[PDB]
Order: structure tokens, then sequence, then C-alpha cells
């Protein structure tokens, strides 16, 4: 059985850690609502 | 129990000690994560209980006590936030540019951010802190890394 607590607010950082690149994928989505990669 | 907006762990004691399976937004009384993090069932919050209200497998989303609340979109062009609450760990921000996901139904954003398991749920905010969708429904690329989409519903 689950249970929730709370971790924060939701707020924007000003001077947060930048990370990540912008990759442009092409996808599908199935019925169960998981995505695959299409080539 | 505690109904403050807010970022929510979601947690079960049903395996070895307490584990955290994901993350979830309360907004406007309302319980907002995704479907595969609690299969929709019902929750507790301190001494109260909350019930599932709305989801859908596809979207891989569910709402509890109300319809979903979160209409914020990301606007195809800023940074985003993803307000990431790891398990055993602080809630902490990343800034990250999206990428786009490409489908026969449109496009959405993506995120090429890569948080354990348990950090599915969390959200992906605009610069007003605005939630524009949750993390933790997306894809394995070869590089071994992850590439979450930007994963947001309809606001009736
Ligand atoms: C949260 O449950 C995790 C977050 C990503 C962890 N994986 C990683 N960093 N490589 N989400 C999932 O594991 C996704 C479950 C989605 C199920 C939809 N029906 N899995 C994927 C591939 O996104």
């Amino acid at each position: 059985d689950m249970y929730i607590e709370r971790a924060g607010d939701i707020t924007w950082e000003k001077d947060a850690e930048v990370t990540g690149n912008s990759p442009r994928l092409d996808v599908a989505l199935d019925e169960s609502g998981d995505f695959s990669l299409v080539e | 129990g505690e109904t403050t907006d807010g970022v929510y762990r979601v947690m079960t004691r049903r395996l070895l000690g307490s584990t955290q399976v994901g993350v979830g937004v309360m907004q406007e009384g309302v319980f907002h994560t995704m479907w595969h993090v609690t299969k929709g069932a019902a929750l507790r919050s301190g001494e109260g209980r909350l019930d599932p209200y709305w989801g859908d497998v596809k979207q891989d989303l569910v709402s509890y006590c109300g319809p979903w609340k979160l209409d914020a979109a990301w606007d195809g062009l800023s940074e985003v936030q993803l307000l990431a609450v790891p398990p055993g760990e602080r809630a902490k921000n990343i800034q990250t540019l999206p990428g786009i996901f490409k489908t026969k139904d449109g496009d959405i954003g993506a995120v090429a951010l890569d948080y354990p398991a348990g950090t599915s749920g969390s959200p992906i905010l605009d610069k007003s802190g605005r939630v524009i969708g949750l993390y933790g429904n997306g894809v394995v690329i070869k590089n071994g890394s992850y590439v979450s989409a930007i994963t947001q519903g309809k606001r009736e």
C-alpha cells in the first residue's frame, strides 16, 4: 500500500545546473503507453 | 492528510524498508503522477486516503481527488527545469533545452536527463514555475542514455 510524502515546493531555480542535449527522435507510442524508436 | 501544493514522493513499505516508487505533483487539491507509478491504485496521505479520479494507460497519467489540473505547455523554444526528486535525496532543479519526440500524431518535447526509476512523475517546469509535464515515460537510446517525453495531460 502506497503513501505520499511532501518533498518541496515547485519553483524555478535561478542558477540551476544545466545538463543534457536536445535530441530529435522519431518515435511511436503503442496502446500500452510505451514509446519505441522508429527507423 | 497534507494537501499543500508541491512535489511529493510516492512511497511503499511492501518491499524491504520503505521504497520510493515515484513522484507526483499536488496542485489545486489534485494529486498528479504517471500511471505506471501507481497502476491506478488508491494512495494514503497521512491519515487520509486519496482515491483515483482519472487515468489513461496510453498517456501514462493518473490524477487523484479530482480531474487533471496541469495545463501549461512547453513553448518549444525555451529551456525548462526538471524538479527531480531522487530516492533518499533532496529535490533538485536541473535545467535543459528539450529535444523533440516526432510522432504520427504530432511532436512532443523530450528531456535528455537520466534519473533512476524512483524519479518517475517528477515535474518539468517552465520559467514561470508552471508544470508543463511529468518526467518518466520515454526511450532508452543507443548510447545507453534515457530520454523522457514531457508528458502533459488535458485540463477539462
Ligand atoms: C520511472 O518509473 C522511470 C524513469 C526512467 C528510469 N530509467 C532510466 N533512467 N533509464 N520510467 C520508466 O522506467 C519507464 C516506464 C514507462 C512505462 C509506460 N507504460 N520506462 C521508460 C522506457 O520510459
